DNA sequence: AAAAAAAAA
């Protein structure tokens, strides 16, 4: 709630939580069940905030740099163990976060040589290690959220998207959706957002003085832990009023993604598909600029979406008002409201 | 105990050198250090070893020198003038001779004309030379402001005008000196280098160029062809009179005590009297006004 | 100076100047070498020394060597309108340090040409072996190494005649032009000095006569006809 | 649809002429194709199917994995460290499907290494007095993209693969997949799609009289078959070249420069013949293989426009 | 918290040249930090007389015994003591902002990003240090820092305005010193040319008329202000008397 | 300093083509053994052949003969094409010749081959102009 | 086996 705007940034990041289900098939091998979401903008447009709420909000997740980590410790570590002296495997940072997703900063100033380990894992979700004797093949169906800035200090709204981007077409044509964010100067905004920000630095932690900093704290009275429905105490979530429209606490947003991730499993309909397939083909051939190709991912993208959010409201199928949603969501991402 | 080697400059060209073990006794601790060229005077002697024997097969005995005197022999390759372990201490008979002729009048004038005799001309660079070598006094204020007190001097000039030879007697006639040249000094080659120990397998730091010129003078001729990158590490050994390293986990300080003398050549070989120094050279602001 | 992947060597390796100790260096092709040596070798040359500081180690070599070298000029012919800096891309500073130039050039006259040919042909097949030098390979190195014991000194009209001449060098060559001429340093006086001796050393005389020293200055002073020529 | 890359395959699964001809002139049954395209055009998918029912099929790429090119998987393995080594090899090389994606990724050392294998070439690299060379004898299966991940209305030749032009003229069919925006195939393209997902499932749209295993077995009674070739082909195969240098004549016409002059194109040609007569002919060789060799070829060269 | 010493390229600043090419640091770089200042070198022989005398002066001969006086009459206090006091303040202390001086804040942030907007606008090109959100965080950490010195639970405007002041000179100083950089200079000819045919030496014009005259004119009152500045800059023989309305001719 | 070099240049003609197709065809569809080997090694250390007085003459004319073709009835000074590596290569050719077949003293035939077979390759070794 | 510093291309 303390980031202003973005909302169709919060929108995806919710649907990328609870993303799509994923597709085998006997013959057609493995369908990409995730999405991907990367971002790029001048400098102090709170991304690297918004990727940390993403990883505090997270089930699982792990923080990762783009300076300070090597593509090869990245993945699998050979190492020897003290007590039976051989040598076995050690789990890197997304074989760690295994069915969750990984988060990178500085993805920009990464170097190109450990770029190629992304290059193998997003391309079939799949690592394989062959090091000393060693040939095992280790499951990785991560999730992977980036933040670049571009290659000058700030974006040139007058130059070629993709002179723009320090990193290759190969990779950028994996991540189904590229956000640009700039901070256009403008008065109002200027005032609406510092008197926002201003209004967020005068907080006071409950039941403490203003006088004293922040002190730390002992664990829980309990080394071990563990009137219905009428009470509504944290499930209506507005704890305090400062706007007509409901908002809700986190805790019970983790539950409601907790309960969505495994309970439901939805399926498509024609009805969707006929709204899919004429975007689809509406988008492809309006001849105007635009900021990135597409290609046949797009599609799949747009039905992965289409799941995604006939997952969100807890129906078990997809609704054309989902293909809708998800193809204003896909023309903001591409074109801009 | 420490490892002796054999002196390039005596070693045959393309050749391998030869290591022995020199052991110190009480008073000799600490007198050699590493890097210098040394003379030992010793004993030689031998003992006996097991696994030495085992290797080669045949009863062969392994040698130790034990010190009884030690001479550094460090730049200063003159070794006729005088005899003795050191040619810069004195007695008391020369100390009083130094304070006879040091009241006498007039005494700069016969000490600027007594400084390369076999020089003529160029009075003003004997005078530099003289005032750099002798030094000033540093200062502390408070123990809280630090004041350098140590001259540089540059030389610049047309060819044929015999700066290496100055070069060369200030290598001379200095206590520690240290020669450096052209493109075959590294910016890491002059100040502190960190380094993995062979045998105990850790980082450690090993003594630069300049950590050998402390309390002493630094040469470095053709100081305008070294590369940027090699010539911009020396900014605090001139100023701030420390070198300050954070590599591989370590975070020290070093003092270093330096004075440095430098020659250069002008672009295009010779120097453009109508024309300012600005576009003489190409060294900036920075460099020139240390 | 090399050094083993995390091995404690740290030593270095000797290079031709270094092998050619009390020697003589040839080098072949003097036009394309690169920077560090082309800067090394004019500290090599004057001061007979080479110093290095790398890595933590630091050593002043001996360098004591005569070098002879060889060159092509720049377009592949000598062009006899312009001079020697002119065609050569040698810096200025490398020229000073050398103490004599030779050109040498072919042309397409047809009176040479059949000589060369036949004197190539004779000693191919012909006098493969029956060549007629005045004095053989072993009395050459006989001479040699009893001149080379002998140290020539300078008298007073030597010494005269040898400020004389470098005088005279010293003005008629920088009475050309400014700013584009300069050729003469100390250095020539000194090489003046080293060829006198020489040549003392090759007639077995303990002293030196004028005669030398003009010999001497005619050599140096014809490496400057030539560069007009 | 992309009916022309499928006959390619199928032509390539069969083999051109092999066995050598006489006085002992090499001559390889394997035929070396690459496939040229944008990104998102499921040419690695194609290229997954084929090594996924082809059984010799290997699929191999720029680094990622350091013990598949150059040498062996013997390296350092027994626990003695005996060093077992063959020295110079590949992976399977031989009658091998060799199978990579981003042909334009790999370092010197595979490309060196595909230039030793080019036309059946035995591998001779030596490290330690080792010369058990590996007889090579596989087909090429190249996929990539140009740098720029598009095609461009300036001199083709410019794209290429961004490789030595030597390399490129060693193979025998070079086909181009250019992504055109059109409404009337993307329409079906997604709606193929789009029913494949629905079903969750292999669509009953397509009709396939013909399965999997069942290809499978009539790939290698094909093969066994093994027709030979005739002799009253020769003059048209001659005055087929003698057009084809006709067309070398006009490649100085430029914007579509591949049409260079080539012997190895005379002896594809001869290859692609042969494995037109050896799919599913008995032994007898065709004028009209030779007539659907040149078919193909210019529909290859076709893509380019 | 992060102090750096830097040069900027060719020596000296060289401020004839633009300020975008003397430093080579990124936008994302220059963000984090807050607070630039560019010392600059200057010759007027007073400060040149006042520094020589200090230095000459603080030679360990005589300040030995000044600084003392120092510690005697309790002008200054040691540098133990010092960090005891810092230590004390860390530890204790944590002020907070009120309404008031949230609203002065909001308001300073827009009116410096409305200058900076005019100077990108003037100059046509992206400016060489950015003004961001990061900025009014920083400002908000400056008034906090103040408060903290006197341990005051709440930051009131007394502070605030020192902040402000602080701020002032690190932007003037850096990002909008010279955002010109140094219609063309074609009318910067043809305008110099009219005041001396028709103001002469010693009397003077209002700035109204001669705004008014030359906007209905070719000139505009864009081009007028610009380089009526400059001349006042040039002094030589152009001054301001009596506010913004006496065109004085010396 | 190579001691020879050859250019081929494969250009588009009808007939030459045509024979290059019968041929590689009629392959598709008089050689020794190593008697070579045990030749060549016989003759490369039991013969040891010298050029004779009489080749010198021709030789010498060869030399000349090439320098005369280097300049024209103009002063511009043409390129110097009759270089001593000419006269090394005819001589090392010459003797090989006379290696070949057993000889031991060289012929004309061995001088005419040797400058026909160097003069072959200059022949095509220029460029656009002339 | 894997990270980090240095000289040369
Ligand atoms: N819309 C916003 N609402 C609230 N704070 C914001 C907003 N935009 C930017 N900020 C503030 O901008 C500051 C910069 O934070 P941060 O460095 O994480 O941002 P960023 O855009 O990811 O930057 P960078 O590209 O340098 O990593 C934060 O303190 C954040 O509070
Ligand atoms: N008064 C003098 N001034 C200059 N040179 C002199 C003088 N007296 C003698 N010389 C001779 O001049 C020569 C100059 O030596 P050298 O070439 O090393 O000088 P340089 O031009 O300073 O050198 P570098 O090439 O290192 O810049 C020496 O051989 C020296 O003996
Ligand atoms: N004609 C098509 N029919 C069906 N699926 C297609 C088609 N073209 C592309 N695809 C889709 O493309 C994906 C695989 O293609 P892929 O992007 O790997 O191709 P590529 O050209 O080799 O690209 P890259 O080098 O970027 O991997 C699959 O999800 C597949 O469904
Ligand atoms: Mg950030
Ligand atoms: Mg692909």
């Amino acid at each position: 709630p303390s980031i202003y705007g973005h909302d169709h940034i919060k929108k995806a990041i919710l649907l990328m939580l609870m993303g799509g289900v994923e597709k085998n098939l006997e013959n057609g091998s493995h369908l990409r069940g995730d999405i991907n979401i990367l971002m790029v903008g001048d400098p102090s447009t709170a991304k690297s905030q918004l990727l940390r709420f993403v990883l505090n909000t997270a089930s699982l997740a792990i923080a990762t740099t783009g300076r300070g980590s090597s593509g090869v410790g990245l993945t699998a570590a050979v190492t020897t163990d003290r007590e039976t002296g051989e040598r076995r495997l050690e789990a890197g940072a997304m074989v760690l976060a295994d069915r969750g997703v990984v988060c990178i900063d500085e993805f920009d100033k990464m170097t190109d040589v450990d770029r190629v380990a992304i290059h193998e894992v997003m391309e079939q979700q799949t690592v394989t290690i062959a090091k000393a004797g060693i040939h095992t093949t280790l499951n990785a169906r991560c999730s992977v959220i980036a933040a670049a800035n571009p290659v000058f200090g700030q974006y040139d709204v007058n130059r070629d998207p993709h002179q723009n981007i320090a990193l290759p077409d190969s990779l950028l044509s994996r991540f189904d959706l590229l956000f640009v964010v700039t901070d256009d100067i403008n008065e109002i905004r200027d005032r609406s957002i510092s008197e926002h920000v201003l209004r967020t630095h005068r907080y006071l932690p409950p039941g403490y003085l203003e006088g004293e900093p922040v002190r730390e704290r002992l664990n829980l009275s309990l080394a071990v832990g563990e009137q219905a429905g009428a009470k509504l105490a944290k499930n209506k979530g507005n704890y305090n009023g400062t706007e007509i429209p409901k908002l809700v606490t986190i805790p019970f947003l983790r539950k409601y993604v907790q309960y969505a991730k495994e309970r439901v499993i939805p399926q498509l309909t024609q009805e969707a598909i006929n709204v899919i397939v004429k975007n689809y083909t509406d988008l492809r051939n309006d001849d105007n600029t635009k900021k990135s190709p597409i290609t046949a991912r797009t599609l799949e993208t747009l039905i992965r979406l289409a799941t995604a959010h006939a997952k969100v409201r807890l129906s078990k199928t997809v609704n054309k008002v989902d293909a809708k949603v998800a193809a204003n969501l896909l023309r903001f991402a591409l074109l801009g409201e | 105990r420490v490892t002796l080697q054999e002196a390039p400059g005596t070693v045959p060209p393309g050749r391998l050198p030869r290591h022995r073990e020199v052991i110190l006794l009480a008073d000799l601790v600490d007198v050699s250090k590493p890097g210098e060229e040394v003379e030992v005077t010793g004993i030689y002697k031998n003992n006996y070893d097991g696994n030495l024997n085992a290797k080669n097969g045949f009863p062969v005995f392994a040698t130790i020198i034990e010190a009884n005197s030690i001479k550094r022999r460090e730049g200063n390759t003159a070794n006729e003038g005088e005899e003795g372990l050191d040619v810069f201490s004195w007695t008391e008979e020369e100390e009083r001779e130094f304070r006879k002729i040091s009241r006498d009048r007039g005494i700069i004038d016969k000490i600027i004309s007594s400084m390369a005799p076999s020089i003529y001309g160029h009075r003003d660079i004997k005078t530099a030379v003289a005032c750099s070598l002798f030094g000033g006094v540093p200062k502390n204020v408070n123990g809280k402001h630090s004041i350098r007190g140590d001259i540089n001097v540059l030389l610049l000039g047309d060819p044929g005008t015999a700066k290496s030879q100055i070069l060369k007697y200030v290598e001379k006639t200095a206590h520690r000196a240290v020669f450096a040249t052209g493109q075959g000094a590294s910016a890491v080659g002059l100040t502190a280098s960190v380094r993995k120990d062979p045998i105990t397998k850790e980082w450690t730091l090993e003594g630069g160029a300049l950590v050998l010129a402390d309390k002493g003078v630094c040469l470095i001729d053709e100081f305008d062809k070294m590369n940027d990158q090699d010539r911009t590490s020396i900014h605090e050994a001139m100023e701030q009179q420390s070198i300050s390293i954070s590599k591989a986990g370590i975070v020290t300080t070093l003092q270093a005590r330096c004075s440095i003398i430098a020659a250069a050549n002008p672009n295009g070989g010779r120097y453009n009297s109508t024309l300012p120094l600005a576009q003489n050279v190409s060294l900036t602001e920075p460099i020139l006004s240390r | 100076v090399v050094r083993d992947e995390e091995g404690g060597d740290y030593t270095i390796e000797a290079g031709a100047l270094m092998l050619a100790d009390n020697g003589i260096c040839c080098i072949d092709e003097f036009d394309k070498m690169d920077i560090s040596d082309q800067v090394a070798i004019h500290e090599a040359m004057e001061q007979q020394t080479i110093s290095i500081a790398k890595a933590g180690i630091h050593a002043t070599l001996n360098a004591r060597t005569s070098i002879l070298a060889a060159a092509n000029p720049v377009g592949g012919r000598y062009n006899r309108k312009l001079s020697l800096r002119g065609n050569l891309n040698m810096t200025a500073p490398i020229m000073s340090r050398f103490d004599l130039f030779f050109v040498i050039l072919d042309d397409c006259n047809e009176k040479i040409d059949t000589e060369l040919a036949s004197h190539i042909v004779d000693l191919h097949m012909k006098r493969d072996e029956a060549i007629e030098p005045p004095f053989s390979a072993e009395q050459l190195r006989r001479y040699i190494k009893y001149a080379r014991t002998f140290k020539p000194i300078l008298t007073k009209e030597a010494r005269s005649y040898l400020v004389e001449k470098y005088k005279e060098l010293r003005k008629d060559d920088a009475q050309g032009f400014s700013r584009s001429s300069y050729r003469i340093t100390v250095r020539q006086l000194e090489s003046m000095i080293r060829l006198s001796e020489a040549i003392a050393r090759a007639n077995c005389v303990d002293e030196i006569t004028p005669s030398f020293i003009a010999e001497a200055y005619d050599l140096l002073r014809q490496s400057i006809i030539r560069v007009d020529v | 649809g992309n009916l022309d890359v499928k006959k390619a395959l199928l032509l390539l699964l069969v083999g051109g002429v092999d066995k050598r001809v006489g006085d002992g002139m090499k001559i390889r049954g394997d035929i070396n194709v690459c496939l040229m395209g944008d990104p998102g055009v499921a040419k690695s998918q194609l290229l997954k199917a084929i090594c996924k029912i082809s059984p010799r099929g290997v699929y191999t790429t720029g680094k990622g994995s350091s013990g598949v090119g150059l040498t062996a998987a013997v390296m350092k393995d027994p626990v003695t460290d005996e060093m077992i080594l063959e020295g110079g090899a590949l992976v399977l090389a031989d009658n091998g499907i060799c199978c990579i994606d981003e042909f334009d990724k790999m370092d010197e050392s595979d490309r060196t290494a595909i230039h030793e294998v080019m036309e059946q070439q035995t591998i001779s690299i030596s490290k330690a007095g080792i010369n058990t060379t590996l007889n090579a004898r596989t087909s090429i299966l190249a996929a990539a993209n140009p740098l720029y991940g598009r095609y461009n209305p300036r001199l083709s030749p410019l794209d290429n693969i961004n490789l030595p032009a030597a390399l490129l003229s060693r193979f025998d069919i070079l086909f181009l997949m250019l992504d055109i925006p059109s409404r009337d195939d993307d329409e079906k393209l997604a709606e193929h799609v789009t029913y494949v997902h629905m079903h969750n499932k292999q669509p009953d749209l397509d009709f396939t009289p013909v399965e999997p295993s069942k290809m499978r077995e009539y790939i290698a009674y094909a093969k066994t078959k093994r027709p030979v070739m005739s002799e009253a082909v020769n003059d048209y195969v001659v005055q087929a070249y003698i057009r084809l240098r006709q067309d070398s004549k006009r490649e100085m016409d430029s914007k579509f420069s591949f049409g260079q002059a080539t012997p190895r194109t005379l002896l594809g040609i001869i290859r692609l013949s042969q494995a037109l007569a050896k799919l599913r002919l008995a032994d007898m060789v065709d004028i009209d293989d030779v007539e659907e060799a040149l078919r193909l070829v210019r529909v290859s060269k076709e893509s380019l426009y | 918290s992060v102090l750096a010493a830097a040069n900027p390229i060719y020596g000296r600043y060289d401020d004839l040249k633009s300020p975008g090419d003397n430093i080579d640091f990124q936008t994302t770089i220059l963000s984090r930090f807050d607070m630039i200042f560019i010392v600059k070198d200057d010759h007027n022989e007073e400060r040149d007389i006042s520094i020589a005398n200090h230095v000459i002066n603080i030679h360990t001969g005589n300040a030995n015994a000044m600084q003392n006086q120092q510690e005697e009459n309790g002008s200054e206090i040691s540098i133990e003591k010092m960090k005891r006091y810092i230590t004390y303040c860390r530890l204790k202390c944590a002020p907070r902002l009120s309404p008031q001086a949230a609203e002065k804040l909001s308001s300073n942030f827009v009116t410096i990003r409305k200058q900076l907007l005019i100077n990108e606008l003037e100059s046509t090109e992206r400016s060489s240090i950015p003004i961001t959100i990061r900025q009014l965080e920083a400002i908000i950490r400056i008034t906090e820092s103040l408060a903290k010195l006197e341990l005051s639970p709440i930051a009131q405007e007394r502070h605030v305005d020192e902040a402000i002041r602080l701020f002032q000179a690190s932007t003037m100083d850096a990002a909008s010193q010279d955002p010109i950089g140094g219609t063309s200079l074609s009318e910067i000819r043809r305008f110099e040319q009219e005041l001396k045919r028709r103001l002469p030496i010693g009397w003077s014009t209002s700035y109204q008329t001669l705004r008014r005259e030359f906007v209905d004119t070719h000139r505009f009152s864009q081009l007028a202000l610009d380089k009526a500045l400059y001349a006042l800059e040039k002094h030589e023989t152009i001054q301001l008397r009596h506010q913004g309305q006496n065109i004085y001719r010396s | 300093r190579f001691d020879l070099v050859y250019l081929v240049l494969d250009k588009v003609d009808e007939k030459n083509d045509r024979e290059l197709a019968k041929h590689l065809t009629n392959l598709y569809l008089v050689l020794p053994v190593e008697f070579l080997t045990m030749y060549i090694s016989y003759a490369k250390e039991h013969i040891h052949p010298i050029i004779t007085e009489a080749a010198k003459t021709e030789l010498v004319r060869a030399y000349v003969g090439m320098r005369k073709m280097g300049d024209d009835s103009r002063s511009d000074e043409k390129r110097i094409t009759a270089t001593t590596r000419q006269l090394e290569s005819m001589i090392r050719l010459a003797e090989a010749h006379a290696k070949m077949k057993l000889k031991n003293v060289v012929e004309l035939e061995d001088v005419q081959e040797a400058v026909r077979l160097i003069r072959s390759a200059i022949k095509d070794y220029a460029t656009d102009p002339k």
